[PDB]
RNA sequence: GAAAUUGUUGAAAGGGAAGGGCAUUUGAUCAGACA
RNA sequence: GGAAUACUGCCAGCUGGGACUGAGGACUGCGACGUAAGUCAAGGAUGCUGGCAUAAUGGUUAUAUGCCGCCCGUCUUGAAA
RNA sequence: AAGCUCGUAUCAGUUUUAUGAGGUAAAGUUAAAUAUGUAAGAAGUCCUUGUUACUUAAUUGAACGUGGACAUUUGAAUGAAGAGCUUUUAGUGGGCCAUUUUUGGUAAGC
RNA sequence: GCCCUGAAAAUGGAUGGCGCUCAAGCGUGUUACCUAUACUCUACCGUCAGGGUUGAUAUGAUGCCCUGACGAGUAGGCAGG
């Protein structure tokens, strides 16, 4: 018969990451979490205790609770139509953050720095990000560089 | 009421845009072009009339 | 007499009809499943700082 | 054809004018349709759309409702405004004197309104004195305290109280509401 | 009363003057297009004259047209000319052009012919299908009070300002082509070539980029 | 595909600070138009170098022109074409009056005698032939014969109206 | 003293059904209107 | 050493013929043209002429002609069946 | 269907930038394409000095606060017949086809 | 590449029919033209949304007007007659 069971079907998903088995490394548990980080789950095969069900594989979520070994994890979850909100025990081998928070943190700052150095400098900040615009105008200079002719070529077999 | 087109209806042309007045009388539409001298370097024409 | 059993197709699009709605998410959320210890010191934190300014304010 | 991102001919919603067939009440919705367009004041505008509430949706303020709100600092001075029916609540044994305006008071408020130098008055007086709107509070009574809202949203593990006929031992206490027979909830 | 005689030649002078700002003010965009595409023109012969080459400045502004019908489209299509405004056949709005919104046309291209267009076209369709979006409600412009009411927060007070505003894809561009309501079309005067349409326009059908090749499709759709 | 035009296309992979100034590759394109001229331009230079149309540039589009446009010439021409069964090498000489002039009618031959679309054709060279007795090619020889004639066979009669009262004739 | 249904007279129609829609010609009828 | 045509594109270039529509109903507005008074093709049609006052136009109904038109209700994924 | 509180506004069958997860195709442990999770701010940031019975070797942390400061290029694109909220009830719970993949079957209008 | 052969099924017989051979067949290219209830512009009906208008001395405040957008539909629901 047909069977669902909580870890079914996990065969590839939990493996270990081949010549990375063994122990965990200690800057794992170095790591301090705090309420209001977010952090992304990747489960390790090797700690059974706390581990998360093989739906929360690479999603990411809030940290509501600091524990023991664990931490809390708040999960937006599909089903049905519409949207809940999970929360998930799990222990802190089986997290780490995302560093979209650090890198945004980072533009916070230089936004911060930029506008309050800009004024004393009379604005116009442009402030924003733009996307990859169409590329000026330019002048070649064929100078040193010929243009090289370059037909299409006959078929061979070459077997 | 009634939508009166510029590009026909001189007088609806001429509330829009009072540019539309000395545009004509100065012509700008067929107005010459300054001449020039400059010709194509040996390496371009050499280039275009390649293989 | 066997039936057609199992079928996904209409149901991602009877989902978007109202379509995904979204956690409604509020300010100051619940603390079910907050640590008990942490969450009765902050009980006596709010306890004491609400009266903090009873002393203040007045 | 056209492609539509939302559903047409789709109506608002709401209400553009009372469902009742009172006369006296369409005079005071003719009053402040006129308000609400010319005076630019958004006092009238909010008076307007609670004159078109349904009855559940206008619960009565109490007499004693009315004496925070005068409590409420800087308030002592004002006229409250109540679009609904005022109600008398004797568990306050003092009220101030103030002033009211609403549509329908009971004649026990009226009683202890005018007992203490206050005065009762209508909703046309006070399109009269304050056209603008002001000084006044508009005041709402609870909605949710309704003994149907009660029961909204009944389902596991919500708390919403079944719809039932007998309150009692033996309706509707045993399976599934204690863990000792079965489950609970 | 003062009123009507008092009140007329005082208006009537601001009048004046709105007029008589736009008077200089589309003069002085007559010149700057024009110097800008004689310095195109010069750029390319004095380079020439050096033995070089001159690689133009990238088309910052397309105009979409929806060549497709209303049924029958992919979802993620379909939600893509729904934010583009393209909600009937032969409609279509300016599109700025940038790595954002470029990686959009990609998906719509089987559902869209887009190109490049010249002042010319730019000036027709907005005096002849140019409408305004004022509390929705579609406006016809044919006046400066619908597009100064508006946009005159931004400057922007006639209509040869917003020909320039878009040409120019200045920095309000978003609130000008969000105030253009949708040009609908016709269909073209000539035809539209080809005896298939959904080809792509490099196969011998309609659709695609066809580049400065949309001057003369719109033109036969205005 | 079109009465078509004879381009040049020139173009360098977008600068980097590893390898700046590229190339400039250039081609001979037979094309309708620009946008069809480029758009099979980087076709070609897929084949050649590491390029494609976001890694990459159109520096130069110059049509060319028959430099003699009135003196008829000999032209053989090389294509490769992908045929159902599989891809040939060909060699057809065209005798016409200019490069793209015989390019149209090659497409044409192509289409008719080896059911080949524009799509499965690819034209590797087209030369004028200088001296004749270079010409191999017998259908070609057969119009160098020196001071030729010949009739128009069969006078073939458009008929331009619904009845004629005469029957016609053929003479010419 | 209705309808199915029928007899008589009058009118029109008819090449293996009949009946319908859009359009106008032809035949019979109809006001309104003007003045 | 000169040109001219071709091709492409533009003009707030000029002029001619055809078809369709005439909504609304005191003035208001924006313009244009005039020193001025005023006029105008500028927030939707007016002027002039003629005929019949008729069953002419129009309706109504039978016929004829061109193209089209399967039998209704029901169950059904699917009925002219 | 009945509405309700509201109205510049949080959103979105979409892209972009940033950042995770994957182990199918090809390759012969490696690893796509398309789909997929999160973030792009005011529920923000920096400082200053309060609370607690939890935490610390500790005036040290945690969580929440007082006072002060930075507003619309306020933190990417586009769009938004407005955003949310509730009550109440009908029918339905035999499906079928085409495309791109695929198992059983020799194949099938299976 | 095209054609022929391989190539045999039962009432009479179907590139849709006639018929077509430097085609009215096949491969390809440039143009002209035909026409859907779709597209554009106009009038009118209804639906929705946004606004204008309560002053005697008339006849409608479920009224009058302004402006836009929109219109398929079984089971089903609702509003108005």
């Amino acid at each position: 018969g047909k069977s669902h069971g909580y870890r079914s079907r996990t065969r590839y998903m939990f493996q270990r990451d081949f010549r990375k088995h063994g122990a965990v490394h200690l800057s794992t548990y170095l790591k301090v979490y705090k309420v209001g980080d977010i952090v992304d789950i990747k489960a390790n095969g090797s700690i059974q205790k706390g581990m998360p069900h093989k739906f929360y594989q690479g999603k990411t979520g809030v940290v509501y609770n600091v524990t023991k070994s664990s931490v809390g994890v708040i999960i937006n979850k599909m089903v049905g139509n519409r949207y809940l909100e999970k929360r998930l025990n799990l222990r802190v081998e089986h997290i780490k953050h995302s560093k979209c928070r650090q890198e945004f943190l980072e533009r916070v700052k230089a936004n911060a720095a930029k506008r309050a150095e800009a004024k004393a400098q009379g604005v116009a900040v442009q402030l924003k990000r733009q996307p990859a615009q169409p590329r000026e105008s330019r002048i070649v200079s064929t100078e040193g560089n010929v243009p090289q002719t370059l037909a299409p070529v006959p078929y061979e077999t070459f077997i | 009421v009634l939508k009166k087109n510029p590009l026909k209806n001189k007088q609806v042309l001429l509330r829009l845009n009072p540019y539309a007045k000395v545009f004509a009388a100065e012509k700008l539409g067929s107005k010459k072009a300054e001449k020039t001298g400059t010709k194509p370097a040996a390496v371009f024409t050499e280039t275009l009339k390649h293989d | 007499a066997k039936s057609k059993n199992h079928t996904a197709h209409n149901q991602t699009r009877k989902a978007h009809r109202n379509g995904i709605k979204k956690p409604k998410t509020y300010k100051y959320p619940s603390l079910k499943g907050v640590d008990p210890k942490f969450r009765r010191n902050h009980k006596h934190a709010l306890h004491g700082t609400a009266k903090a300014l009873a002393a203040a304010k007045k | 054809g056209i492609d539509h991102t939302s559903k047409q001919h789709k109506r608002s919603g709401h209400r553009t004018a009372p469902k009742s067939d009172n006369v006296y009440l369409k005079l005071l919705v003719k009053l402040y349709t006129f308000l609400a367009r010319r005076t630019d004041a958004p006092f009238n505008k909010v008076v307007l759309k609670a004159l078109f509430l349904s009855k559940i949706n206008r619960p009565p303020v109490s007499v004693s409702r009315i004496a925070r709100a005068l409590k409420q600092e800087g308030a002592a001075n004002k006229t409250v405004v109540v679009v609904g029916t005022v109600t008398d609540d004797a568990r306050i044994f003092e009220f101030p004197k103030t002033t009211v305006a609403a549509l329908r008071f009971t004649a026990g408020a009226r009683a202890k309104i005018v007992k203490a130098g206050g005065e009762c008055i209508t909703l046309d007086q006070l399109a009269v004195r304050a056209p603008k709107g002001q000084n006044t509070l508009i005041l709402r009574g609870p909605r949710n305290s309704r003994e149907a809202v009660r029961h909204f949203g009944m389902g596991p593990h919500k708390g919403k109280a079944p719809r039932i006929l007998s309150t009692g031992r033996k309706f509707e206490r045993a399976r599934g509401r204690r863990r000792s027979k079965g489950f609970k909830v | 009363a003062e009123q009507v005689a008092a009140e007329r030649a005082a208006r009537k002078a601001a009048n004046k003057e709105k007029r008589a700002i736009i008077l200089e003010r589309n003069a002085a965009y007559q010149k700057e297009y024009e110097t800008a595409e004689r310095n195109i023109i010069q750029a390319k012969r004095d380079a020439k004259a050096a033995g070089s080459y001159y690689v133009e400045a990238q088309h910052k502004l397309v105009f979409v047209v929806r060549i497709k019908g209303i049924n029958k489209i992919p979802p993620k299509p379909r939600k893509v000319l729904q934010l583009l405004r393209l909600t009937r056949i032969n409609s279509g709005t300016f599109v700025k052009v940038t790595k954002a919104t470029l990686e959009l046309l990609k998906l719509i291209e089987p559902y869209v012919a887009y190109g490049y267009p010249s002042y010319s076209t730019i000036r027709q369709l907005v005096y002849k299908r140019g409408f305004g979006k004022i509390n929705k409600q579609r406006v016809p412009l044919s006046d400066n009070a619908i597009i100064e009411a508006n946009l005159g927060k931004y400057g922007i007070l006639s209509i040869d300002d917003l020909i320039h505003e878009i040409i120019t894809v200045g920095p309000h561009f978003k609130q000008a082509n969000n105030f253009l309501w949708p040009f609908k079309l016709s269909n073209p005067s000539g035809g539209w070539g080809v005896p298939r349409k959904f080809k792509h326009f490099i196969q011998g059908g309609s659709f695609g980029n066809r580049e400065e090749f949309i001057n003369k499709l719109v033109k036969s759709m205005n | 595909m079109a009465h078509f035009k004879e381009y040049q296309v020139i173009g360098r992979r977008l600068p980097t600070e590893s390898v700046p100034e590229p190339k400039l590759f250039r081609m001979r394109i037979f094309a309708s138009n620009e946008v069809i001229a480029k758009s099979r331009y980087w076709y070609f230079l897929q084949k050649l170098h590491k390029v494609k149309k976001a890694s990459g540039e159109i520096v130069s589009i110059n049509q060319i022109n028959e430099a003699h446009p009135t003196k008829v010439k000999n032209f053989g021409v090389w294509v490769r074409y992908d045929s159902r069964s599989g891809t040939h090498n060909m060699y057809k000489e065209i005798r016409d009056v200019s490069r793209v002039a015989a390019v149209e009618t090659l497409y044409q031959d192509m289409a008719a005698r080896h059911r080949a679309r524009f799509r499965s054709i690819h034209i590797l060279k087209v030369a004028e032939i200088e001296k004749t007795a270079d010409v191999k090619r017998q259908y070609v020889k057969q119009f160098l014969t020196k001071d030729l004639k010949f009739p128009l066979p069969h006078r073939v009669q458009k008929s331009t109206k619904t009845f004629s009262y005469k029957r016609p004739s053929t003479f010419y």
